[PDB]
RNA sequence: GGUGGCCAUGGAAGUCGGAAUCCGCUAAGGAGUGUGUAACAACUCACCUGCCGAAUCAACUAGCCCUGAAAAUGGAUGGCG
C-alpha cells in the first residue's frame, strides 16, 4: 500500500454486522470490498455457509481479506451471545411479540460467556465481569428464580478458578 | 453602600518615565510621548513609587458604578505604557470570494484606498487618525498592518475600514467579504 | 473559493452571534442580557442562525 | 458527593504512604483514557498507578501523624500534574527501564532541553525539490535520481538553545524525534532519597 | 472503555424519539448536554484534572429608575425651571 499502489500478501481486517441470512437486496460490503478483488454475489452466499447454522439474529462479523479469499468468521459480542443464551430461537415472520420476552437464567453460562470474552475487558479477574456484563441485561434477568439487581453485590465463585 | 477606599497600583517598567500633571499623565519612552486627560473621572493619581516605580490611582468615598473607574484607568495606562514600549500593531486579512480586494495605501498611511469590493465601481477611501501608519505588508497575500502608539487611535482606524467594506442588500452569512481585523499584536515582542 | 481559516475569521464577525428576541439586535456569543434601552435588557436571547 | 468521599480519598493515599516505601512520581502532561487502561494491565503484575489531584499536597497530614519526619523533601514536587505509581517488588531500574514505551517525539517549538540533536547525512526521501526549509537554514543538497539528499552534515541545535518555528517544523517532517521526556517518569522517592534524573540514577 | 449497548434500521454505535440504566479504567467521563452527521467522525459540554490565590455562587423578594407606553389647532408638576 504505502508508496505506489502495492498490495504485498494481502491480509487485511474489516468489520460488519446485521445478518440477517446473507443480504443481497443489491446490497453487501461495497465501498470497501468492491476495490480489494472481493465480489458483491459469491463472497456474499459464502458468508452464508459460516454465519449460518443457528446464526439469524443480528451477529457481528469479521471478514479477513486474502487475495480474493473472505474469511468469514463470527466474532461473538458481549450482548449478541446473551441473545443468544435465549430460550432458543423464534426467528422472524411471527416471534410478533418483539424482544423483551426475557428468562434465561445463564448461571454457569454467563460464566462461559465472561469466558470466552477474549481480550476485550482489561479485566479484573472476573470478581467485575461477572457484574460487568451481568448488568448488560435487559432481557434475561437473572439465574433461576432471582433478578440481576442483587448479584451486583455479592458473587460467591470463579474468583480464583479464572487467574 | 459607599465603599471607604479602592485603589490599585501600576507597575511603570524602567523604561519608561510618567509624570502627571495634577490628573494629566503624560508618558514618554523610546518610541515616543502619549497623554490622556483624565478630568472627567474623578480619582486620585498618585505617584508614591520612588525614582519612578509606582502610578497608583485611588478613587475614595465613592459607590458601585465609580469603583469600576478604578480600574479602567490603570488599563488606560498600560496600555499606554505597553504603546511606547512596543507599540501596537494590528494586522487586518482581505477575505473574498471572486472579486480580489484591491489595497494600495496612498501617503503614507493616511488614505486606505479599496477597489473592486464586490465588484463595486465606487472606490471606498478611509482616512487614519493622526499618528497611525497604514502599510501594506509582505509574507502575505491580502494584508494590512496598522501601526502606531495610541491603541485607542490605531483599533478605530481599523474599525474605520472594517466598517467601510460592508455589504448591503445581502445575506452576510453567505457573502463573507471585506477586510477583517485578524490579529491584535505588537510591533516588537521582547 | 474561499479558504477555511479566512472564512471563520468571517464568520466571527458576521455568524456566531446571540440576538435578541424582542428587538432584532445583534449581540456577542457570550449575551445573556440584551443592549438596547428599547426592549430592556430582555434576556430572551437567540443564536443567529447559521446558514445552510 | 465529596463530603464523605473526599475523606474516603484520604484513607487511601495515607495507606500507599506507609505499606509502601517506594514512590514513583510520573508526569502525564499528554494520556488517553485508553492509554492507562492498558498501561495498568501492561504492569498489573507489578504497580499500583495513584492519580489525583491538588489535594496530593496531603502528605503533610500524614506527616502529621507525629511518625514520619522524611517527608518533607516531598514538598516541593506536588505541583504541575504529579502523580504516584507506588510498587513492591521494583528492585532497580530493571523494572523502570521497560516501562518508557513509544511516547513524545513532536518537538514543539520553544522548548530546549535534551541534547545535541544531529540530522546523520541520509537521504531524506520526501517529494521533488522541497527545499525551502533547508535554503533557509542552509544545508547543502543535492537532487540525486528523483528525491533529495544531504551532502553535508553538522548539528542543527545545540544544548540550551531556543528551537525556532521553522527548524522545528523541518525535524518533524524528517521523523528525527527528539525534544521530549512526558509521560515516562519525574522524581524517584525511595526510602528519604533524592533521585535526580541527570544521568545516574537509573 | 465493557459497546454498532438496547429499542428502534429510515438512520440513533451517547445523541430524530423512548423503556431507560449499570460496571470496568476509575482521577474522570453521563451507555450522555448539545453542535451536528443519513450514521459517524470531528468538535464540545457534564465529570475530572493542570495553572493561579479568597471570597464566590444560585434562587427568590422588594424600593427607586427603564421597558411594556400609539392621536390628531402648539402645550402644559399652574409657570418658570
Ligand atoms: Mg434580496
Ligand atoms: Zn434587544
Amino acid at each position: 500500500m504505502p508508496p505506489k499502489f502495492d498490495p504485498n500478501e494481502i491480509k487485511v481486517v474489516y468489520l460488519r454486522c446485521t445478518g440477517g441470512e446473507v443480504g443481497a437486496t443489491s446490497a453487501l460490503a461495497p465501498k470497501i470490498g468492491p476495490l480489494g478483488l472481493s465480489p458483491k454475489k459469491v463472497g456474499d452466499d459464502i458468508a452464508k455457509a459460516t454465519g449460518d447454522w443457528k446464526g439469524l439474529r443480528i451477529t457481528v462479523k469479521l471478514t479477513i481479506q486474502n487475495r480474493q479469499a473472505q474469511i468469514e468468521v463470527v466474532p461473538s459480542a458481549s450482548a449478541l451471545i446473551i441473545k443468544a443464551l435465549k430460550e432458543p430461537p423464534r426467528d422472524r415472520k411471527k416471534q410478533k411479540n418483539i424482544k423483551h420476552s426475557g428468562n434465561i437464567t445463564f448461571d454457569e453460562i454467563v460464566n462461559i460467556a465472561r469466558q470466552m470474552r477474549h481480550r476485550s475487558l482489561a479485566r479484573e479477574l472476573s470478581g467485575t465481569i461477572k457484574e460487568i456484563l451481568g448488568t448488560a441485561q435487559s432481557v434475561g434477568c437473572n439465574v433461576d428464580g432471582r433478578h440481576p439487581h442483587d448479584i451486583i453485590d455479592d458473587i460467591n465463585s470463579g474468583a480464583v478458578e479464572c487467574p | 453602600m459607599k465603599t471607604i477606599l479602592s485603589n490599585q497600583t501600576v507597575d511603570i517598567p524602567e523604561n519608561v518615565d510618567i509624570t502627571l500633571k495634577g490628573r494629566t499623565v503624560i508618558v514618554k519612552g523610546p518610541r515616543g510621548t502619549l497623554r490622556r486627560d483624565f478630568n472627567h473621572i474623578n480619582v486620585e493619581l498618585s505617584l508614591l513609587g520612588k525614582k519612578k516605580k509606582r502610578l497608583r490611582v485611588d478613587k475614595w468615598w465613592g459607590n458601585r458604578k465609580e469603583l469600576a473607574t478604578v480600574r479602567t484607568i490603570c488599563s488606560h495606562v498600560q496600555n499606554m505604557i505597553k504603546g511606547v514600549t512596543l507599540g501596537f500593531r494590528y494586522k487586518m486579512r482581505s477575505v473574498y470570494a471572486h472579486f480580489p480586494i484591491n489595497v494600495v495605501i496612498q501617503e503614507n498611511g493616511s488614505l486606505v484606498e479599496i477597489r473592486n469590493f464586490l465588484g463595486e465601481k465606487y472606490i471606498r477611501r478611509v482616512r487614519m487618525r493622526p499618528g497611525v501608519a497604514c502599510s501594506v505588508s509582505q509574507a502575505q497575500k491580502d494584508e494590512l498592518i496598522l501601526e502606531g502608539n495610541d491603541i485607542e487611535l490605531v483599533s478605530n482606524s481599523a474599525a474605520l475600514i472594517q466598517q467601510a467594506t460592508t455589504v448591503k442588500n445581502k445575506d452576510i452569512r453567505k457573502f463573507l467579504d471585506g477586510i477583517y481585523v485578524s490579529e491584535k499584536g505588537t510591533v516588537q515582542q521582547a | 473559493i474561499i479558504e477555511p481559516s479566512l472564512r471563520q475569521l468571517a464568520q466571527k464577525y458576521n455568524c456566531d452571534k446571540m440576538i435578541c428576541r424582542k428587538c432584532y439586535a445583534r449581540l456577542h456569543p457570550r449575551a445573556v442580557n440584551c443592549r438596547k434601552k428599547k426592549c430592556g435588557h430582555t434576556n430572551n436571547l437567540r443564536p443567529k442562525k447559521k446558514v445552510k | 458527593d465529596r463530603a464523605t468521599w473526599k475523606s474516603n480519598y484520604f484513607l487511601k493515599i495515607i495507606q500507599l504512604l506507609d505499606d509502601y516505601p517506594k514512590c514513583f512520581i510520573v508526569g502525564a502532561d499528554n494520556v488517553g483514557s485508553k492509554q492507562m487502561q492498558q498501561i495498568r494491565m501492561s504492569l498489573r503484575g507489578k504497580a499500583v498507578v495513584l492519580m489525583g489531584k491538588n489535594t496530593m499536597m496531603r502528605k503533610a497530614i500524614r506527616g502529621h501523624l507525629e511518625n514520619n519526619p522524611a517527608l518533607e523533601k516531598l514538598l516541593p514536587h506536588i505541583r504541575g500534574n504529579v502523580g504516584f505509581v507506588f510498587t513492591k517488588e521494583d528492585l532497580t531500574e530493571i523494572r523502570d527501564m521497560l516501562r518508557a514505551n513509544k511516547v513524545p517525539a513532536a518537538a514543539r517549538a520553544g522548548a530546549i532541553a535534551p541534547c545535541e540533536v544531529t540530522v546523520p547525512a541520509q537521504n531524506t526521501g520526501l517529494g521533488p525539490e522541497k527545499t525551502s526549509f533547508f535554503q533557509a537554514l542552509g544545508i547543502t543538497t543535492k537532487i540525486s535520481r528523483g528525491t533529495i539528499e544531504i551532502l553535508s552534515d553538522v548539528q542543527l541545535i545545540k544544548t540550551g538553545d531556543k528551537v525556532g518555528a521553522s527548524e522545528a517544523t523541518l525535524l518533524n517532517m524528517l521523523n528525527i524525534s527528539p525534544f521530549s521526556f512526558g509521560l515516562v517518569i519525574q522524581q524517584v522517592f525511595d526510602n528519604g532519597s533524592i533521585y535526580n534524573p541527570e544521568v545516574l540514577d537509573i
